[PDB]
């Protein structure tokens, strides 16, 4: 239920283009080798059995990953008490479109085709569409709440590579939501995954010739991390 | 240089030279569509300051004449960037908060204050960036039996975060009695304030737009209007690519941006690269060509004739920028056939070189020194070590000397200086 | 204040700064000239070697210049060039991968590694074919065994070691050079003391261009955001802050340069010292040109530096005799002119004392002074 | 008001002061090392003779007279400096009953008729004698030796 | 300014003014235990009377 050895959740921080250069930088990353949780106990049809799947808090931002081929996660919601006392953001994957709601949703279908996908949608806020997102491909998510932005960064990376930590790989950002939204706790929405939390560090990052992220330095691992930076 | 109208021989280091900008390059993105400021400034009705209404600006063209065509203002009160002379800059965002406040409270509205406002209700951050712009409302929103659409959270417990707001309307609690219910002393949180038109000026309705704006170079923009023009490649020029201002030679990068990426830079912090808002072309943006300069002068009790050494170009550049008129210093030399030089240190103009070796007399650098000759002018030849003398080593052949000199030789060496001493107190 | 008429308008206003730094630089240029061309222009003339490379048998390919090979280098200057030639950007070449272009300029040499390798040359060819007259009055031609012979008896070596061994100390000469060569190629840490010195200029550059990023309390780095955001009486604020960080950054360069450049004088003097004393002359300083007693050096150029072979004689395979101070012989004390007395255990010899070679003891080798009763330990 | 622009001029003078103590610190120390190399060559150039060679001029050494000057010392440095060489044909050693002869002092020249011994310095020629050189091993050992 | 956020915020604005230093007085050091071995360790054995 937790795996201990997770290296991954490097991102590019800014629009900054760098070449051939390792550059020091504080930002929210998931620290190296910090215990993740691996939800396999509560998983999915034979998980859940439309009971439990606990909502997590939301600490600063989180780390998000899927293994599961037949795409049983569809999206996320994000909020504090999401009973509609509050606005809630949604992000359901559909494949023909991924569609970004931000409303009071009092109901959803959380407590095998066609499965519901119903909600209320009291009021609502933002409304926002987007190209489709949809083993041999993993998905890597990264979710941050940073003054009044909601920041994804995701790699659907194809590796068939089926051991998880297989190789490093930094995630690019995928869509920045102007959402004011106050976000303390989420779910994700089934129709297995990882969930890590991201602290405030400084890294290390290495950027090739062509500008990409390939390794990463977490100077608050070990003294030897802390030489390096 | 040397403040002096007496010249010793030799080479001088003079102000440095740079190729100057011949045009100037506004690249602005291609939006027609204007910022919604009038809607929001000319509202039928603004928010009570409890909850005011935060409206986001973005994808859109500023345009602040608005403003100033909607009314005379009470204050701009503008922090970060202080002119209202805010067309020419680039924000990645913008948002326009706004509320009806009271006018004893307008002062109360600063980054840093105290008051009930500034406390309760309405939090800028002290390092805040923007412009917080009032208007008189008496006539709009006063009204004779009072305007009861209004309140302030004078009782909270504690204090207001910047730019974060819980709305909740709980009744507060004091004591150790719950306070659940009216009754005990505990009141209800909303002010109830009432604008009236007998009120005098401290006591009308004031509506106060703040305009928060995120100047972080131009990741984003929402750009106020210019007439942009065409790219001119391989010339030295200032750019303005949103709100990147600079000046620079732009050429073809060959850097694989990120579809995500704008930007570049180099290992020392420095804009290298640009995304061209327009196209979506990245661009190398290179410096404009500078270097030292240096006078090789005989002696003005000699000859008036010196050369210039521009130090670290390639005499192409140096000819182009002389003919183009780009050159930063406004004299010229005569730059005529076999009076241009190219050295390792830069391009000497007004030395002549020659095949022939001397001893070194001027130094110009790598090898090559000047001198002025024979009809005598400035010639620039590589330097001469020394005469040969080939020695003839042999088996059996040894050089014994027959005769002596007795040589006088001086050497002369420092070794002490002028001691001062200094009364701090007194200099400063 | 680039490209800001504004901020150079404000920077006038705190005097002579930029007068100061500009000389203080262009006195430390000035004297890394002087400290080349004292170390290296130590000659008169540029001497040449015989079309003949024989020596007695001595092999100098290795240090001689290499005629085939561009730049007329010997090997070793050439590996040591290849091996320290680290700086991307050391001259200006007609011309970070900008090269520290925010108005630093680097400045060539005045004598370009060719020339260096002239003046070594001239330096080997004068001390291979005539020793050390070259270095005070006109060179004069010597055979080289001969000049070896005369370095051994600087030493306190007989002249016969040398003839009777030339073949030995020739093939340990060229055995010794070879193995330098192959020491320096095998090593990359061998030269790490000119290594060192182009390190520290490169962090002393790349330190003062990242300075630029800072903001020294300004709302930004930028001189052109200052200005297109603020109004003149403010942006003279932020730039007067901005001016006063770049000016402590600049006088912090400057006094490091003062300081690493006493540094470097105090080196080359030590290294014109050296090549005056041991490539010009024989040294009876102890350690000052290589372990063991001093024969003979040998200059090879380097980036901003010289590396200096030493050739020393070291005693080996020592063997212990009894001794004595004084022969007693008819009454008389006989002592050594020029060695120590010796015995092998059955009789008594006269020999040197840096190589055994036992002579009788005769009179022509000792002196007499006082009865055999006043000098303690005595033998018959 | 006046606070501030009084601070502004005492930081500008009293920085100007820093720099000032900094740069003669830095003159000091080369003044330092001048002066410790004067007084070693006072020590050693007029105070004796040196064989260090262009420590006391160029040439051979012979004297040193020190002259006083402002805020230093001028050397007069005294130096023997050959001249007029002529070129002399040599060998290593004379091989006459079999015994390789190797000079004492000086080196063995020859006149295109005569071998002579000279000292190395001055061209003086001798006769060669059994006074003048040391025999050590045969006429079969020494590479270049003349009869 | 020690054990003082704040202070060490505004203080990062210097730039590499502390990693200057360090390196200048690390450089001292080293510089010092190199002049004490130059002068002292001079001699390849250990020589006892
Ligand atoms: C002075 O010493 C150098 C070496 O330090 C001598 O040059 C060397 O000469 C030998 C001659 O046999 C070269 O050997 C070569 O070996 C290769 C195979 O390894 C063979 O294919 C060649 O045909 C040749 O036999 C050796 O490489 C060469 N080394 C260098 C660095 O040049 C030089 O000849 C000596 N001079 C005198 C006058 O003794
Ligand atoms: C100390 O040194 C002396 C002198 O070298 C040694 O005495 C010498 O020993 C050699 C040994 O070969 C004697 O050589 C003799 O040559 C004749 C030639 O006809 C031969 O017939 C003999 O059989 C012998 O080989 C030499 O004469 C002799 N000289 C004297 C004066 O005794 C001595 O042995 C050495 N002692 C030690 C402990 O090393
Ligand atoms: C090499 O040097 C030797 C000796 O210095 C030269 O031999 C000497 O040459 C001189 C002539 O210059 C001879 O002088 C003659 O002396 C006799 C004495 O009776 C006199 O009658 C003659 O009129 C003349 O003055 C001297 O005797 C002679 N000595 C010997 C031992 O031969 C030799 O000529 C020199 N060779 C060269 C090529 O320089
Ligand atoms: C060297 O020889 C002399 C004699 O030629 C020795 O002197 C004698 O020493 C003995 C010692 O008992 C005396 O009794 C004699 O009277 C001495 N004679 C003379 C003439 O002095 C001397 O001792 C010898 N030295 C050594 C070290 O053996
Ligand atoms: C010096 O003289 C000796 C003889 O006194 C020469 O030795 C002769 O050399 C020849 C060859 O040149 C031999 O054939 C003889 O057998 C040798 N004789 C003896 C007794 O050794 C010697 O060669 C002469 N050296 C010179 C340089 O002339
Ligand atoms: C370490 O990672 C492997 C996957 O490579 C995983 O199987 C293993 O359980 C991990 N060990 C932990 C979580 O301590
Ligand atoms: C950049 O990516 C391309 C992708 O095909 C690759 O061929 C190229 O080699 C990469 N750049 C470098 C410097 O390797
Ligand atoms: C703008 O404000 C004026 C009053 O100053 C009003 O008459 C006009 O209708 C408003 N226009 C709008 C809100 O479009
Ligand atoms: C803010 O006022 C504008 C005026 O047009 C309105 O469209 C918007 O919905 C208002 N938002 C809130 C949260 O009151
Ligand atoms: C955000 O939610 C948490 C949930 O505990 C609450 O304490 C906090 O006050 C909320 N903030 C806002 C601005 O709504
Ligand atoms: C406006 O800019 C966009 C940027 O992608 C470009 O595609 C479009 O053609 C431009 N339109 C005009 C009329 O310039
Ligand atoms: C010296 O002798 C050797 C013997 O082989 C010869 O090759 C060489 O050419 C001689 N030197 C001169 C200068 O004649
Ligand atoms: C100077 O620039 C021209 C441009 O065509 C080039 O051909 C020439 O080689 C350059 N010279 C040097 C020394 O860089
Ligand atoms: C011979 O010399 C060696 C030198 O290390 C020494 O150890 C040994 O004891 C000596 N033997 C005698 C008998 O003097
Ligand atoms: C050496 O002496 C010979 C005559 O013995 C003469 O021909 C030759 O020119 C001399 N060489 C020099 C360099 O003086």
């Amino acid at each position: 239920q937790s795996y201990t050895n997770f290296t991954r959740g490097v991102y590019y921080p800014d629009k900054v283009f760098r070449s051939s250069v390792l550059h020091l930088t504080q930002d929210l990353f998931l620290p190296f080798f910090s215990n993740v949780t691996w939800f396999h106990a509560i998983s999915g049809t034979n998980g859940t059995k439309r009971f439990d799947n606990p909502v997590l808090p939301f600490n600063d931002g989180v780390y998000f990953a899927s293994t599961e081929k037949s795409n049983i996660i569809r999206g996320w919601i994000f909020g504090t008490t999401l009973d509609s006392k509050t606005q809630s953001l949604l992000i359901v994957n559909n494949a023909t479109n991924v569609f970004i709601k931000v409303c009071e949703f009092q109901f959803c279908n959380d407590p095998e085709s066609e499965s519901g996908v119903y909600s209320s949608a009291n009021n609502c806020t933002f409304e926002y569409v987007s190209q489709p997102f949809l083993f041999k491909n993993l998905r890597e998510f990264v979710f941050k709440n940073i003054d009044g932005y909601f920041k994804i960064y995701s790699k659907h990376t194809p590796i068939i590579g089926r051991d998880f930590p297989q190789g490093f790989s930094a995630l690019e950002p995928l869509v920045d939501l102007p959402i004011g939204i106050n976000i303390t706790r989420f779910q994700t929405l089934l129709a297995d995954y990882y969930v890590g939390y991201l602290q405030p560090r400084t890294f290390l990052l290495k950027y090739n010739e062509n500008g990409t992220i390939t390794d990463a330095v977490d100077c608050a691992l070990d003294p030897l991390s802390e030489t390096k930076c | 240089t040397l403040k002096s109208f007496t010249v010793e021989k030799g080479i001088y280091q003079t102000s440095n030279f740079r190729v100057q900008p011949t045009e100037s390059i506004v690249r602005f993105p291609n939006v027609t569509n204007l910022c919604p400021f009038h809607e929001v400034f000319n509202a039928t009705r603004f928010a009570s300051v409890y909850a005011w209404n935060r409206t986001r600006i973005s994808n859109c063209v500023a345009d602040y004449s608005v403003l100033y065509n909607f009314a005379p203002f009470f204050a701009f009160k503008c922090y970060g960037v202080s002119p209202t002379k805010l067309n020419d800059l680039c924000f990645t965002n913008v948002y326009a908060d706004s509320f009806v406040i009271k006018g004893n409270e307008v002062s109360q509205i600063a980054p840093g204050q105290t008051g009930n406002i500034a406390d309760y209700n309405y939090k800028l951050p002290d390092d805040f960036t923007g412009c917080v712009i009032a208007w008189n409302s008496n006539k709009l929103d006063s009204k004779h039996s009072g305007n009861y659409d209004y309140w302030y959270r004078s009782l909270r417990k504690s204090k207001l975060k910047p730019f974060e707001r819980d709305i909740s309307t709980e009744i507060y609690q004091a004591g150790n009695k719950p306070c659940k219910g009216k009754g005990p002393n505990c009141y209800f949180p909303l002010e109830s304030y009432g604008f009236r038109p007998t009120y005098g000026v401290g006591h009308q309705p004031y509506r106060v737009v703040v305009l928060s704006f995120e100047l972080l170079h131009a990741p984003a923009t929402v750009c106020g209007p210019k007439k942009s023009t065409n790219l001119v490649k391989n010339k030295c020029v200032n750019f303005n690519f949103n709100g990147l201002t600079g000046t620079g030679v732009l050429t073809k990068s060959n850097k694989k941006f990120l579809p995500f990426q704008q930007f570049g830079r180099d290992i020392v912090d420095t804009t290298d690269a640009v995304r061209d808002p327009q196209t979506l072309e990245i661009l190398d943006i290179t410096p404009c060509s500078f270097g030292g300069v240096s006078v090789i002068t005989p002696g003005t009790n000699t000859s008036n004739q010196v050369a210039v050494l521009y130090q670290g170009v390639n005499c192409t550049e140096v000819s182009v920028a002389i003919h183009a008129d780009q050159l930063t210093p406004t004299w010229r030399v005569y730059s005529t056939g076999s009076n241009v030089f190219q050295t390792r240190a830069g391009c000497l103009i007004g030395a002549e070189y020659v095949n022939n070796s001397y001893e070194c007399d001027i130094p110009i650098g790598a090898g090559i020194c000047a001198s002025y000759q024979t009809s005598q002018s400035i010639i620039a030849y590589t330097m001469s070590l020394g005469a040969e003398n080939s020695v003839a080593y042999s088996n059996n052949s040894i050089a014994i000397p027959t005769n002596f000199t007795i040589s006088v030789t001086t050497e002369i060496l420092p070794v002490s200086m002028t001691k001062t001493s200094v009364d701090c107190t007194m200099y400063i | 204040c680039g490209d800001s008429t504004e901020c150079s308008n404000l920077l006038l206003q705190y005097g002579s700064f930029c007068t100061q730094l500009k000389r203080a630089l262009t006195g430390i240029a000035v004297e890394q000239d002087k400290n080349t061309q004292e170390v290296f222009a130590q000659v008169k003339q540029i001497y040449k070697t015989p079309p003949i490379k024989y020596f007695g048998g001595f092999n100098f390919s290795q240090i001689l210049p290499d005629p085939s090979k561009p730049s007329k280098r010997s090997p070793i200057e050439d590996l040591l060039f290849n091996k320290v030639t680290l700086a991307d950007a050391g001259f200006i070449k007609q011309y970070i991968c900008a090269q520290k272009f925010n108005g630093l300029t680097v400045l060539p040499p005045l004598l370009t590694d060719e020339m260096i390798a002239q003046y070594t040359s001239a330096l080997l060819a004068g001390t291979i074919t005539s020793g050390w007259t070259f270095g005070a009055g006109p060179a004069l031609q010597i055979p080289f065994p001969m000049q070896m012979a005369y370095r051994f008896n600087g030493i306190g070596v007989t002249q016969n070691v040398l003839y009777e061994n030339q073949k030995l100390i020739a093939n340990q000469f060229n055995s010794a050079i070879g193995k330098i060569q192959d020491s320096l190629f095998s090593t990359p840490s061998a030269l790490g003391k000119l290594q060192d010195v182009v390190n520290h200029n490169a962090q002393a550059l790349n330190t003062l261009v990242k300075q630029l990023s800072s903001k020294f309390g300004a709302i930004s780095s930028v001189l052109n955001d200052i200005l297109s955001r603020l109004d003149p009486p403010e942006a003279e604020v932020q730039i007067d802050r901005l001016i006063t960080g770049r000016l402590q950054s600049l006088q912090t360069y400057v006094t490091q340069q003062l300081i690493r450049a006493a540094e470097i004088r105090a080196s080359a003097n030590l290294a014109a010292t050296k090549m005056s004393e041991c490539v010009l002359g024989q040294s009876k300083r102890v350690d000052f040109c290589g372990k063991g007693y001093h024969l003979m050096s040998f200059p090879q150029s380097a980036p901003h530096g010289v590396v200096f072979l030493h050739v020393t004689y070291v005693p080996a395979q020592e063997k212990n005799f009894t001794t004595a101070p004084a022969i007693c012989h008819d009454g008389k004390a006989h002592f050594p002119r020029e060695g120590v007395f010796v015995s092998n255990g059955t009789h008594w010899f006269l020999t040197q004392r840096n190589f055994y070679e036992p002579q009788i003891i005769t009179t022509d080798n000792t002196f007499v002074s006082g009865n055999c009763d006043v000098v303690i330990g005595i033998v018959n």
